[PDB]
């Protein structure tokens, strides 16, 4: 048996190997004069499937020299497309072609010859008969399944499907004997990440270029989430950095200077800034109730194994800062997992591709265990108006299912919207979809107006004493967002009409 | 794509003379 994962290769997905090596490829090491009897015909073909980065292609190469092929030979399914509609099965047929010419020629006794995928899912979208709408790409794919599963049948092959979308593909080409058995890869667990690592630096480890105040059991658990394809990257940032130390002139951790440069294919903590520009000023008792609410409720999703998903939604006035207490209610948990989905990123696109961006997101979350997502401006990716009704029907159907579609056993999320304005949310129904509500009232009287004043720390005490002049009797509506807005316009001022343009200003803002 | 384009092309004559 020479399956194990002590030997260095790959690791972390041990379970998930093992299993194709149970089921998949038991038929190719036996001793043949058993199965001869038994003509069990191997399995064409496999898939596996997963994220990008985590690995599969360090898979597929291994396996082919665990069993030898003459040699793999690897393609992207988009790097075969042509305009012209010969070419692309003509590379797919001299794809195949390799192989049969030895297995005619040398009957069934010859080694495999390999193929890989490394997606498929464009190519093989899966077709549907009719007059119209029969598709652009339609034909590649019969090509491929007839040479797979075709007349005069090759026992010499082994084809491996690589792919990011799982159902896309047709189901006549995973039907079994075609490509028979599938295959989940998820981003590694810390066991596998603590495995990884040991690859990684296992020549390090043997130089001893690294030799002090480093370890692997908690560098692998400070990082929650990482893909098993950026460690080694972060790898080549930890032995890059000891040679740009040498550019001042036997080993160290870069590792925590480090991890704040890498965006993962997870949490990142650099599209806060945007949100957040002031962090958050607590002011009074409603700033604080509410994200105690959000800490109160996010450990409801992680202790709870019968509320997998979770959601609400942040209503209150306009300019009340909505967005950035989502923000801190995420980055108070430090989660594994936190994402934007918002129209300053989507803006200029259409119905169905800010909605094809967010299932990105939303699918991307499914994987990871634990996890929190946030939508702004709810109304603005919806295209709300209110001289006509005007929206995007696709955009809210497809949001509201998401928000009541459980993710695979075990993995939970909770979501998080900031709309602003509710009243067209409880006519249109995304509310009751919605487990509940905060309302956010904006400031409503100057003791806390001056009070947060003083926390900013703009205006002096006297300046500071003019306000506690003028109001203390009135209650101010504002929202905090122009507060900071007009401060900044009258903080450019002559300084003794300052205070009192302030005050103007502020006088204007109705109810 | 939807796309037909069936085309053609021409000749060089190799010297044999
Ligand atoms: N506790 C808080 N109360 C009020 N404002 C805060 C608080 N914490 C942070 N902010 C501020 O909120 C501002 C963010 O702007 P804001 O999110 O209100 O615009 P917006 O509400 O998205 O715009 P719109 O009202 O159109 O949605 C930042 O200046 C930030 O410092
Ligand atoms: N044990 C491991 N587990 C997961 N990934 C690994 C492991 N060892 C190395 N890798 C990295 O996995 C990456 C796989 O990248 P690649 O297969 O080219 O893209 P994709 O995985 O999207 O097909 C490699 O770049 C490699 O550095």
């Amino acid at each position: 048996p020479d399956w194990n994962f002590e030997k260095m290769g790959i690791g972390g997905l041990d379970k998930e190997f093992s299993d194709i090596f149970r089921r998949a490829f038991a038929s190719r090491v036996f001793p043949p004069e058993i199965v001869e009897q038994m003509g069990c015909k191997h399995v064409k073909g496999i898939l596996l499937y997963g994220p990008p980065g985590c690995g599969k292609t360090l898979l597929a190469r291994q396996i082919g020299k665990m069993l030898n092929a003459r040699e793999p030979k690897v393609v992207n399914g988009p790097e075969i497309l042509n305009k012209y509609v010969g070419e692309s099965e003509a590379n797919i047929r001299k794809l195949f072609a390799d192989a049969e010419e030895e297995q005619r020629r040398l009957g069934a006794n010859s080694g495999l010859h390999i193929i890989i995928f490394d997606e498929i899912d464009a190519i093989c979208k899966q077709r549907g008969s009719m007059a119209g709408s029969t598709g652009v790409h339609d034909t590649v794919v019969n090509q491929l399944l007839s040479k797979i599963d075709g007349v005069e049948q090759l026992n010499n092959i082994l084809v491996i499907g690589m792919t990011n979308r799982p159902d896309l593909i047709d189901e006549a080409l995973l039907r079994p004997g075609r490509l028979e058995v599938k295959m989940e890869i998820g981003l590694p667990d810390e066991k596998g990440r603590l495995q990884i690592l040991h690859i990684h630096t296992a020549r390090m480890r043997g130089h001893q270029l690294l030799s002090a105040d480093v370890d692997i059991k908690e560098l692998a658990v400070e990082t929650k989430n990482f893909s098993g394809a950026e460690l080694e990257g972060l790898v080549r940032a930890a032995q890059s950095t000891a040679m740009n130390r040498h550019i001042i002139a036997r080993g160290d951790f870069l590792a925590s200077l480090e991890n704040d440069i890498k965006p993962a294919f997870g949490t990142n903590q650099e599209d806060y800034a945007s949100y957040i520009m002031n962090g958050i000023i607590k002011w009074g008792d409603p700033v604080t109730r509410v994200l105690d609410d959000g800490e109160l409720l996010v450990q409801q999703t992680k202790n709870s194994d019968r509320t997998p998903l979770v959601s609400v939604l942040l209503e209150g006035p306009p300019h009340s800062g909505k967005t950035a207490l989502a923000a801190k209610i995420a980055e108070e948990s430090n989660f594994p997992f936190i994402k934007i989905c918002s129209p300053d990123k989507m803006i200029g696109f259409s119905e169905t591709a800010k909605c094809q961006a967010m299932k990105k997101i939303f699918d991307d979350a499914y994987k990871s265990q634990l996890s929190c997502v946030v939508v702004d401006d709810i109304e603005r990716l919806l295209d709300y108006v209110p001289i006509g009704p005007r929206f995007s029907n696709l955009v809210l159907q497809a949001l509201l299912v998401l928000l009541k579609k459980a993710p695979p056993q075990g993995r939970k999320l909770l979501i998080i919207g900031t709309t602003s304005r509710k009243d067209v949310l409880q006519e249109m129904e995304m509310l009751n979809a919605f487990s509940t509500t905060i309302h956010v009232p904006n400031i409503a009287t100057g003791e806390q107006l001056l009070e947060a004043l003083e926390l900013l720390g703009n205006f002096k005490d006297k300046e500071r004493t003019t306000i506690a002049q003028q109001v203390k009797g009135k209650k101010v509506w504002i929202g905090i967002k122009k507060l900071l807005m007009l401060i900044e316009m009258s903080l450019q001022m002559d300084p003794e009409y300052r205070v009192r343009k302030f005050l103007a200003l502020l006088r204007e803002e109705g109810a | 794509m939807a796309e037909d384009a069936d085309m053609r092309n021409e000749l060089e004559e190799m010297q044999r003379r």
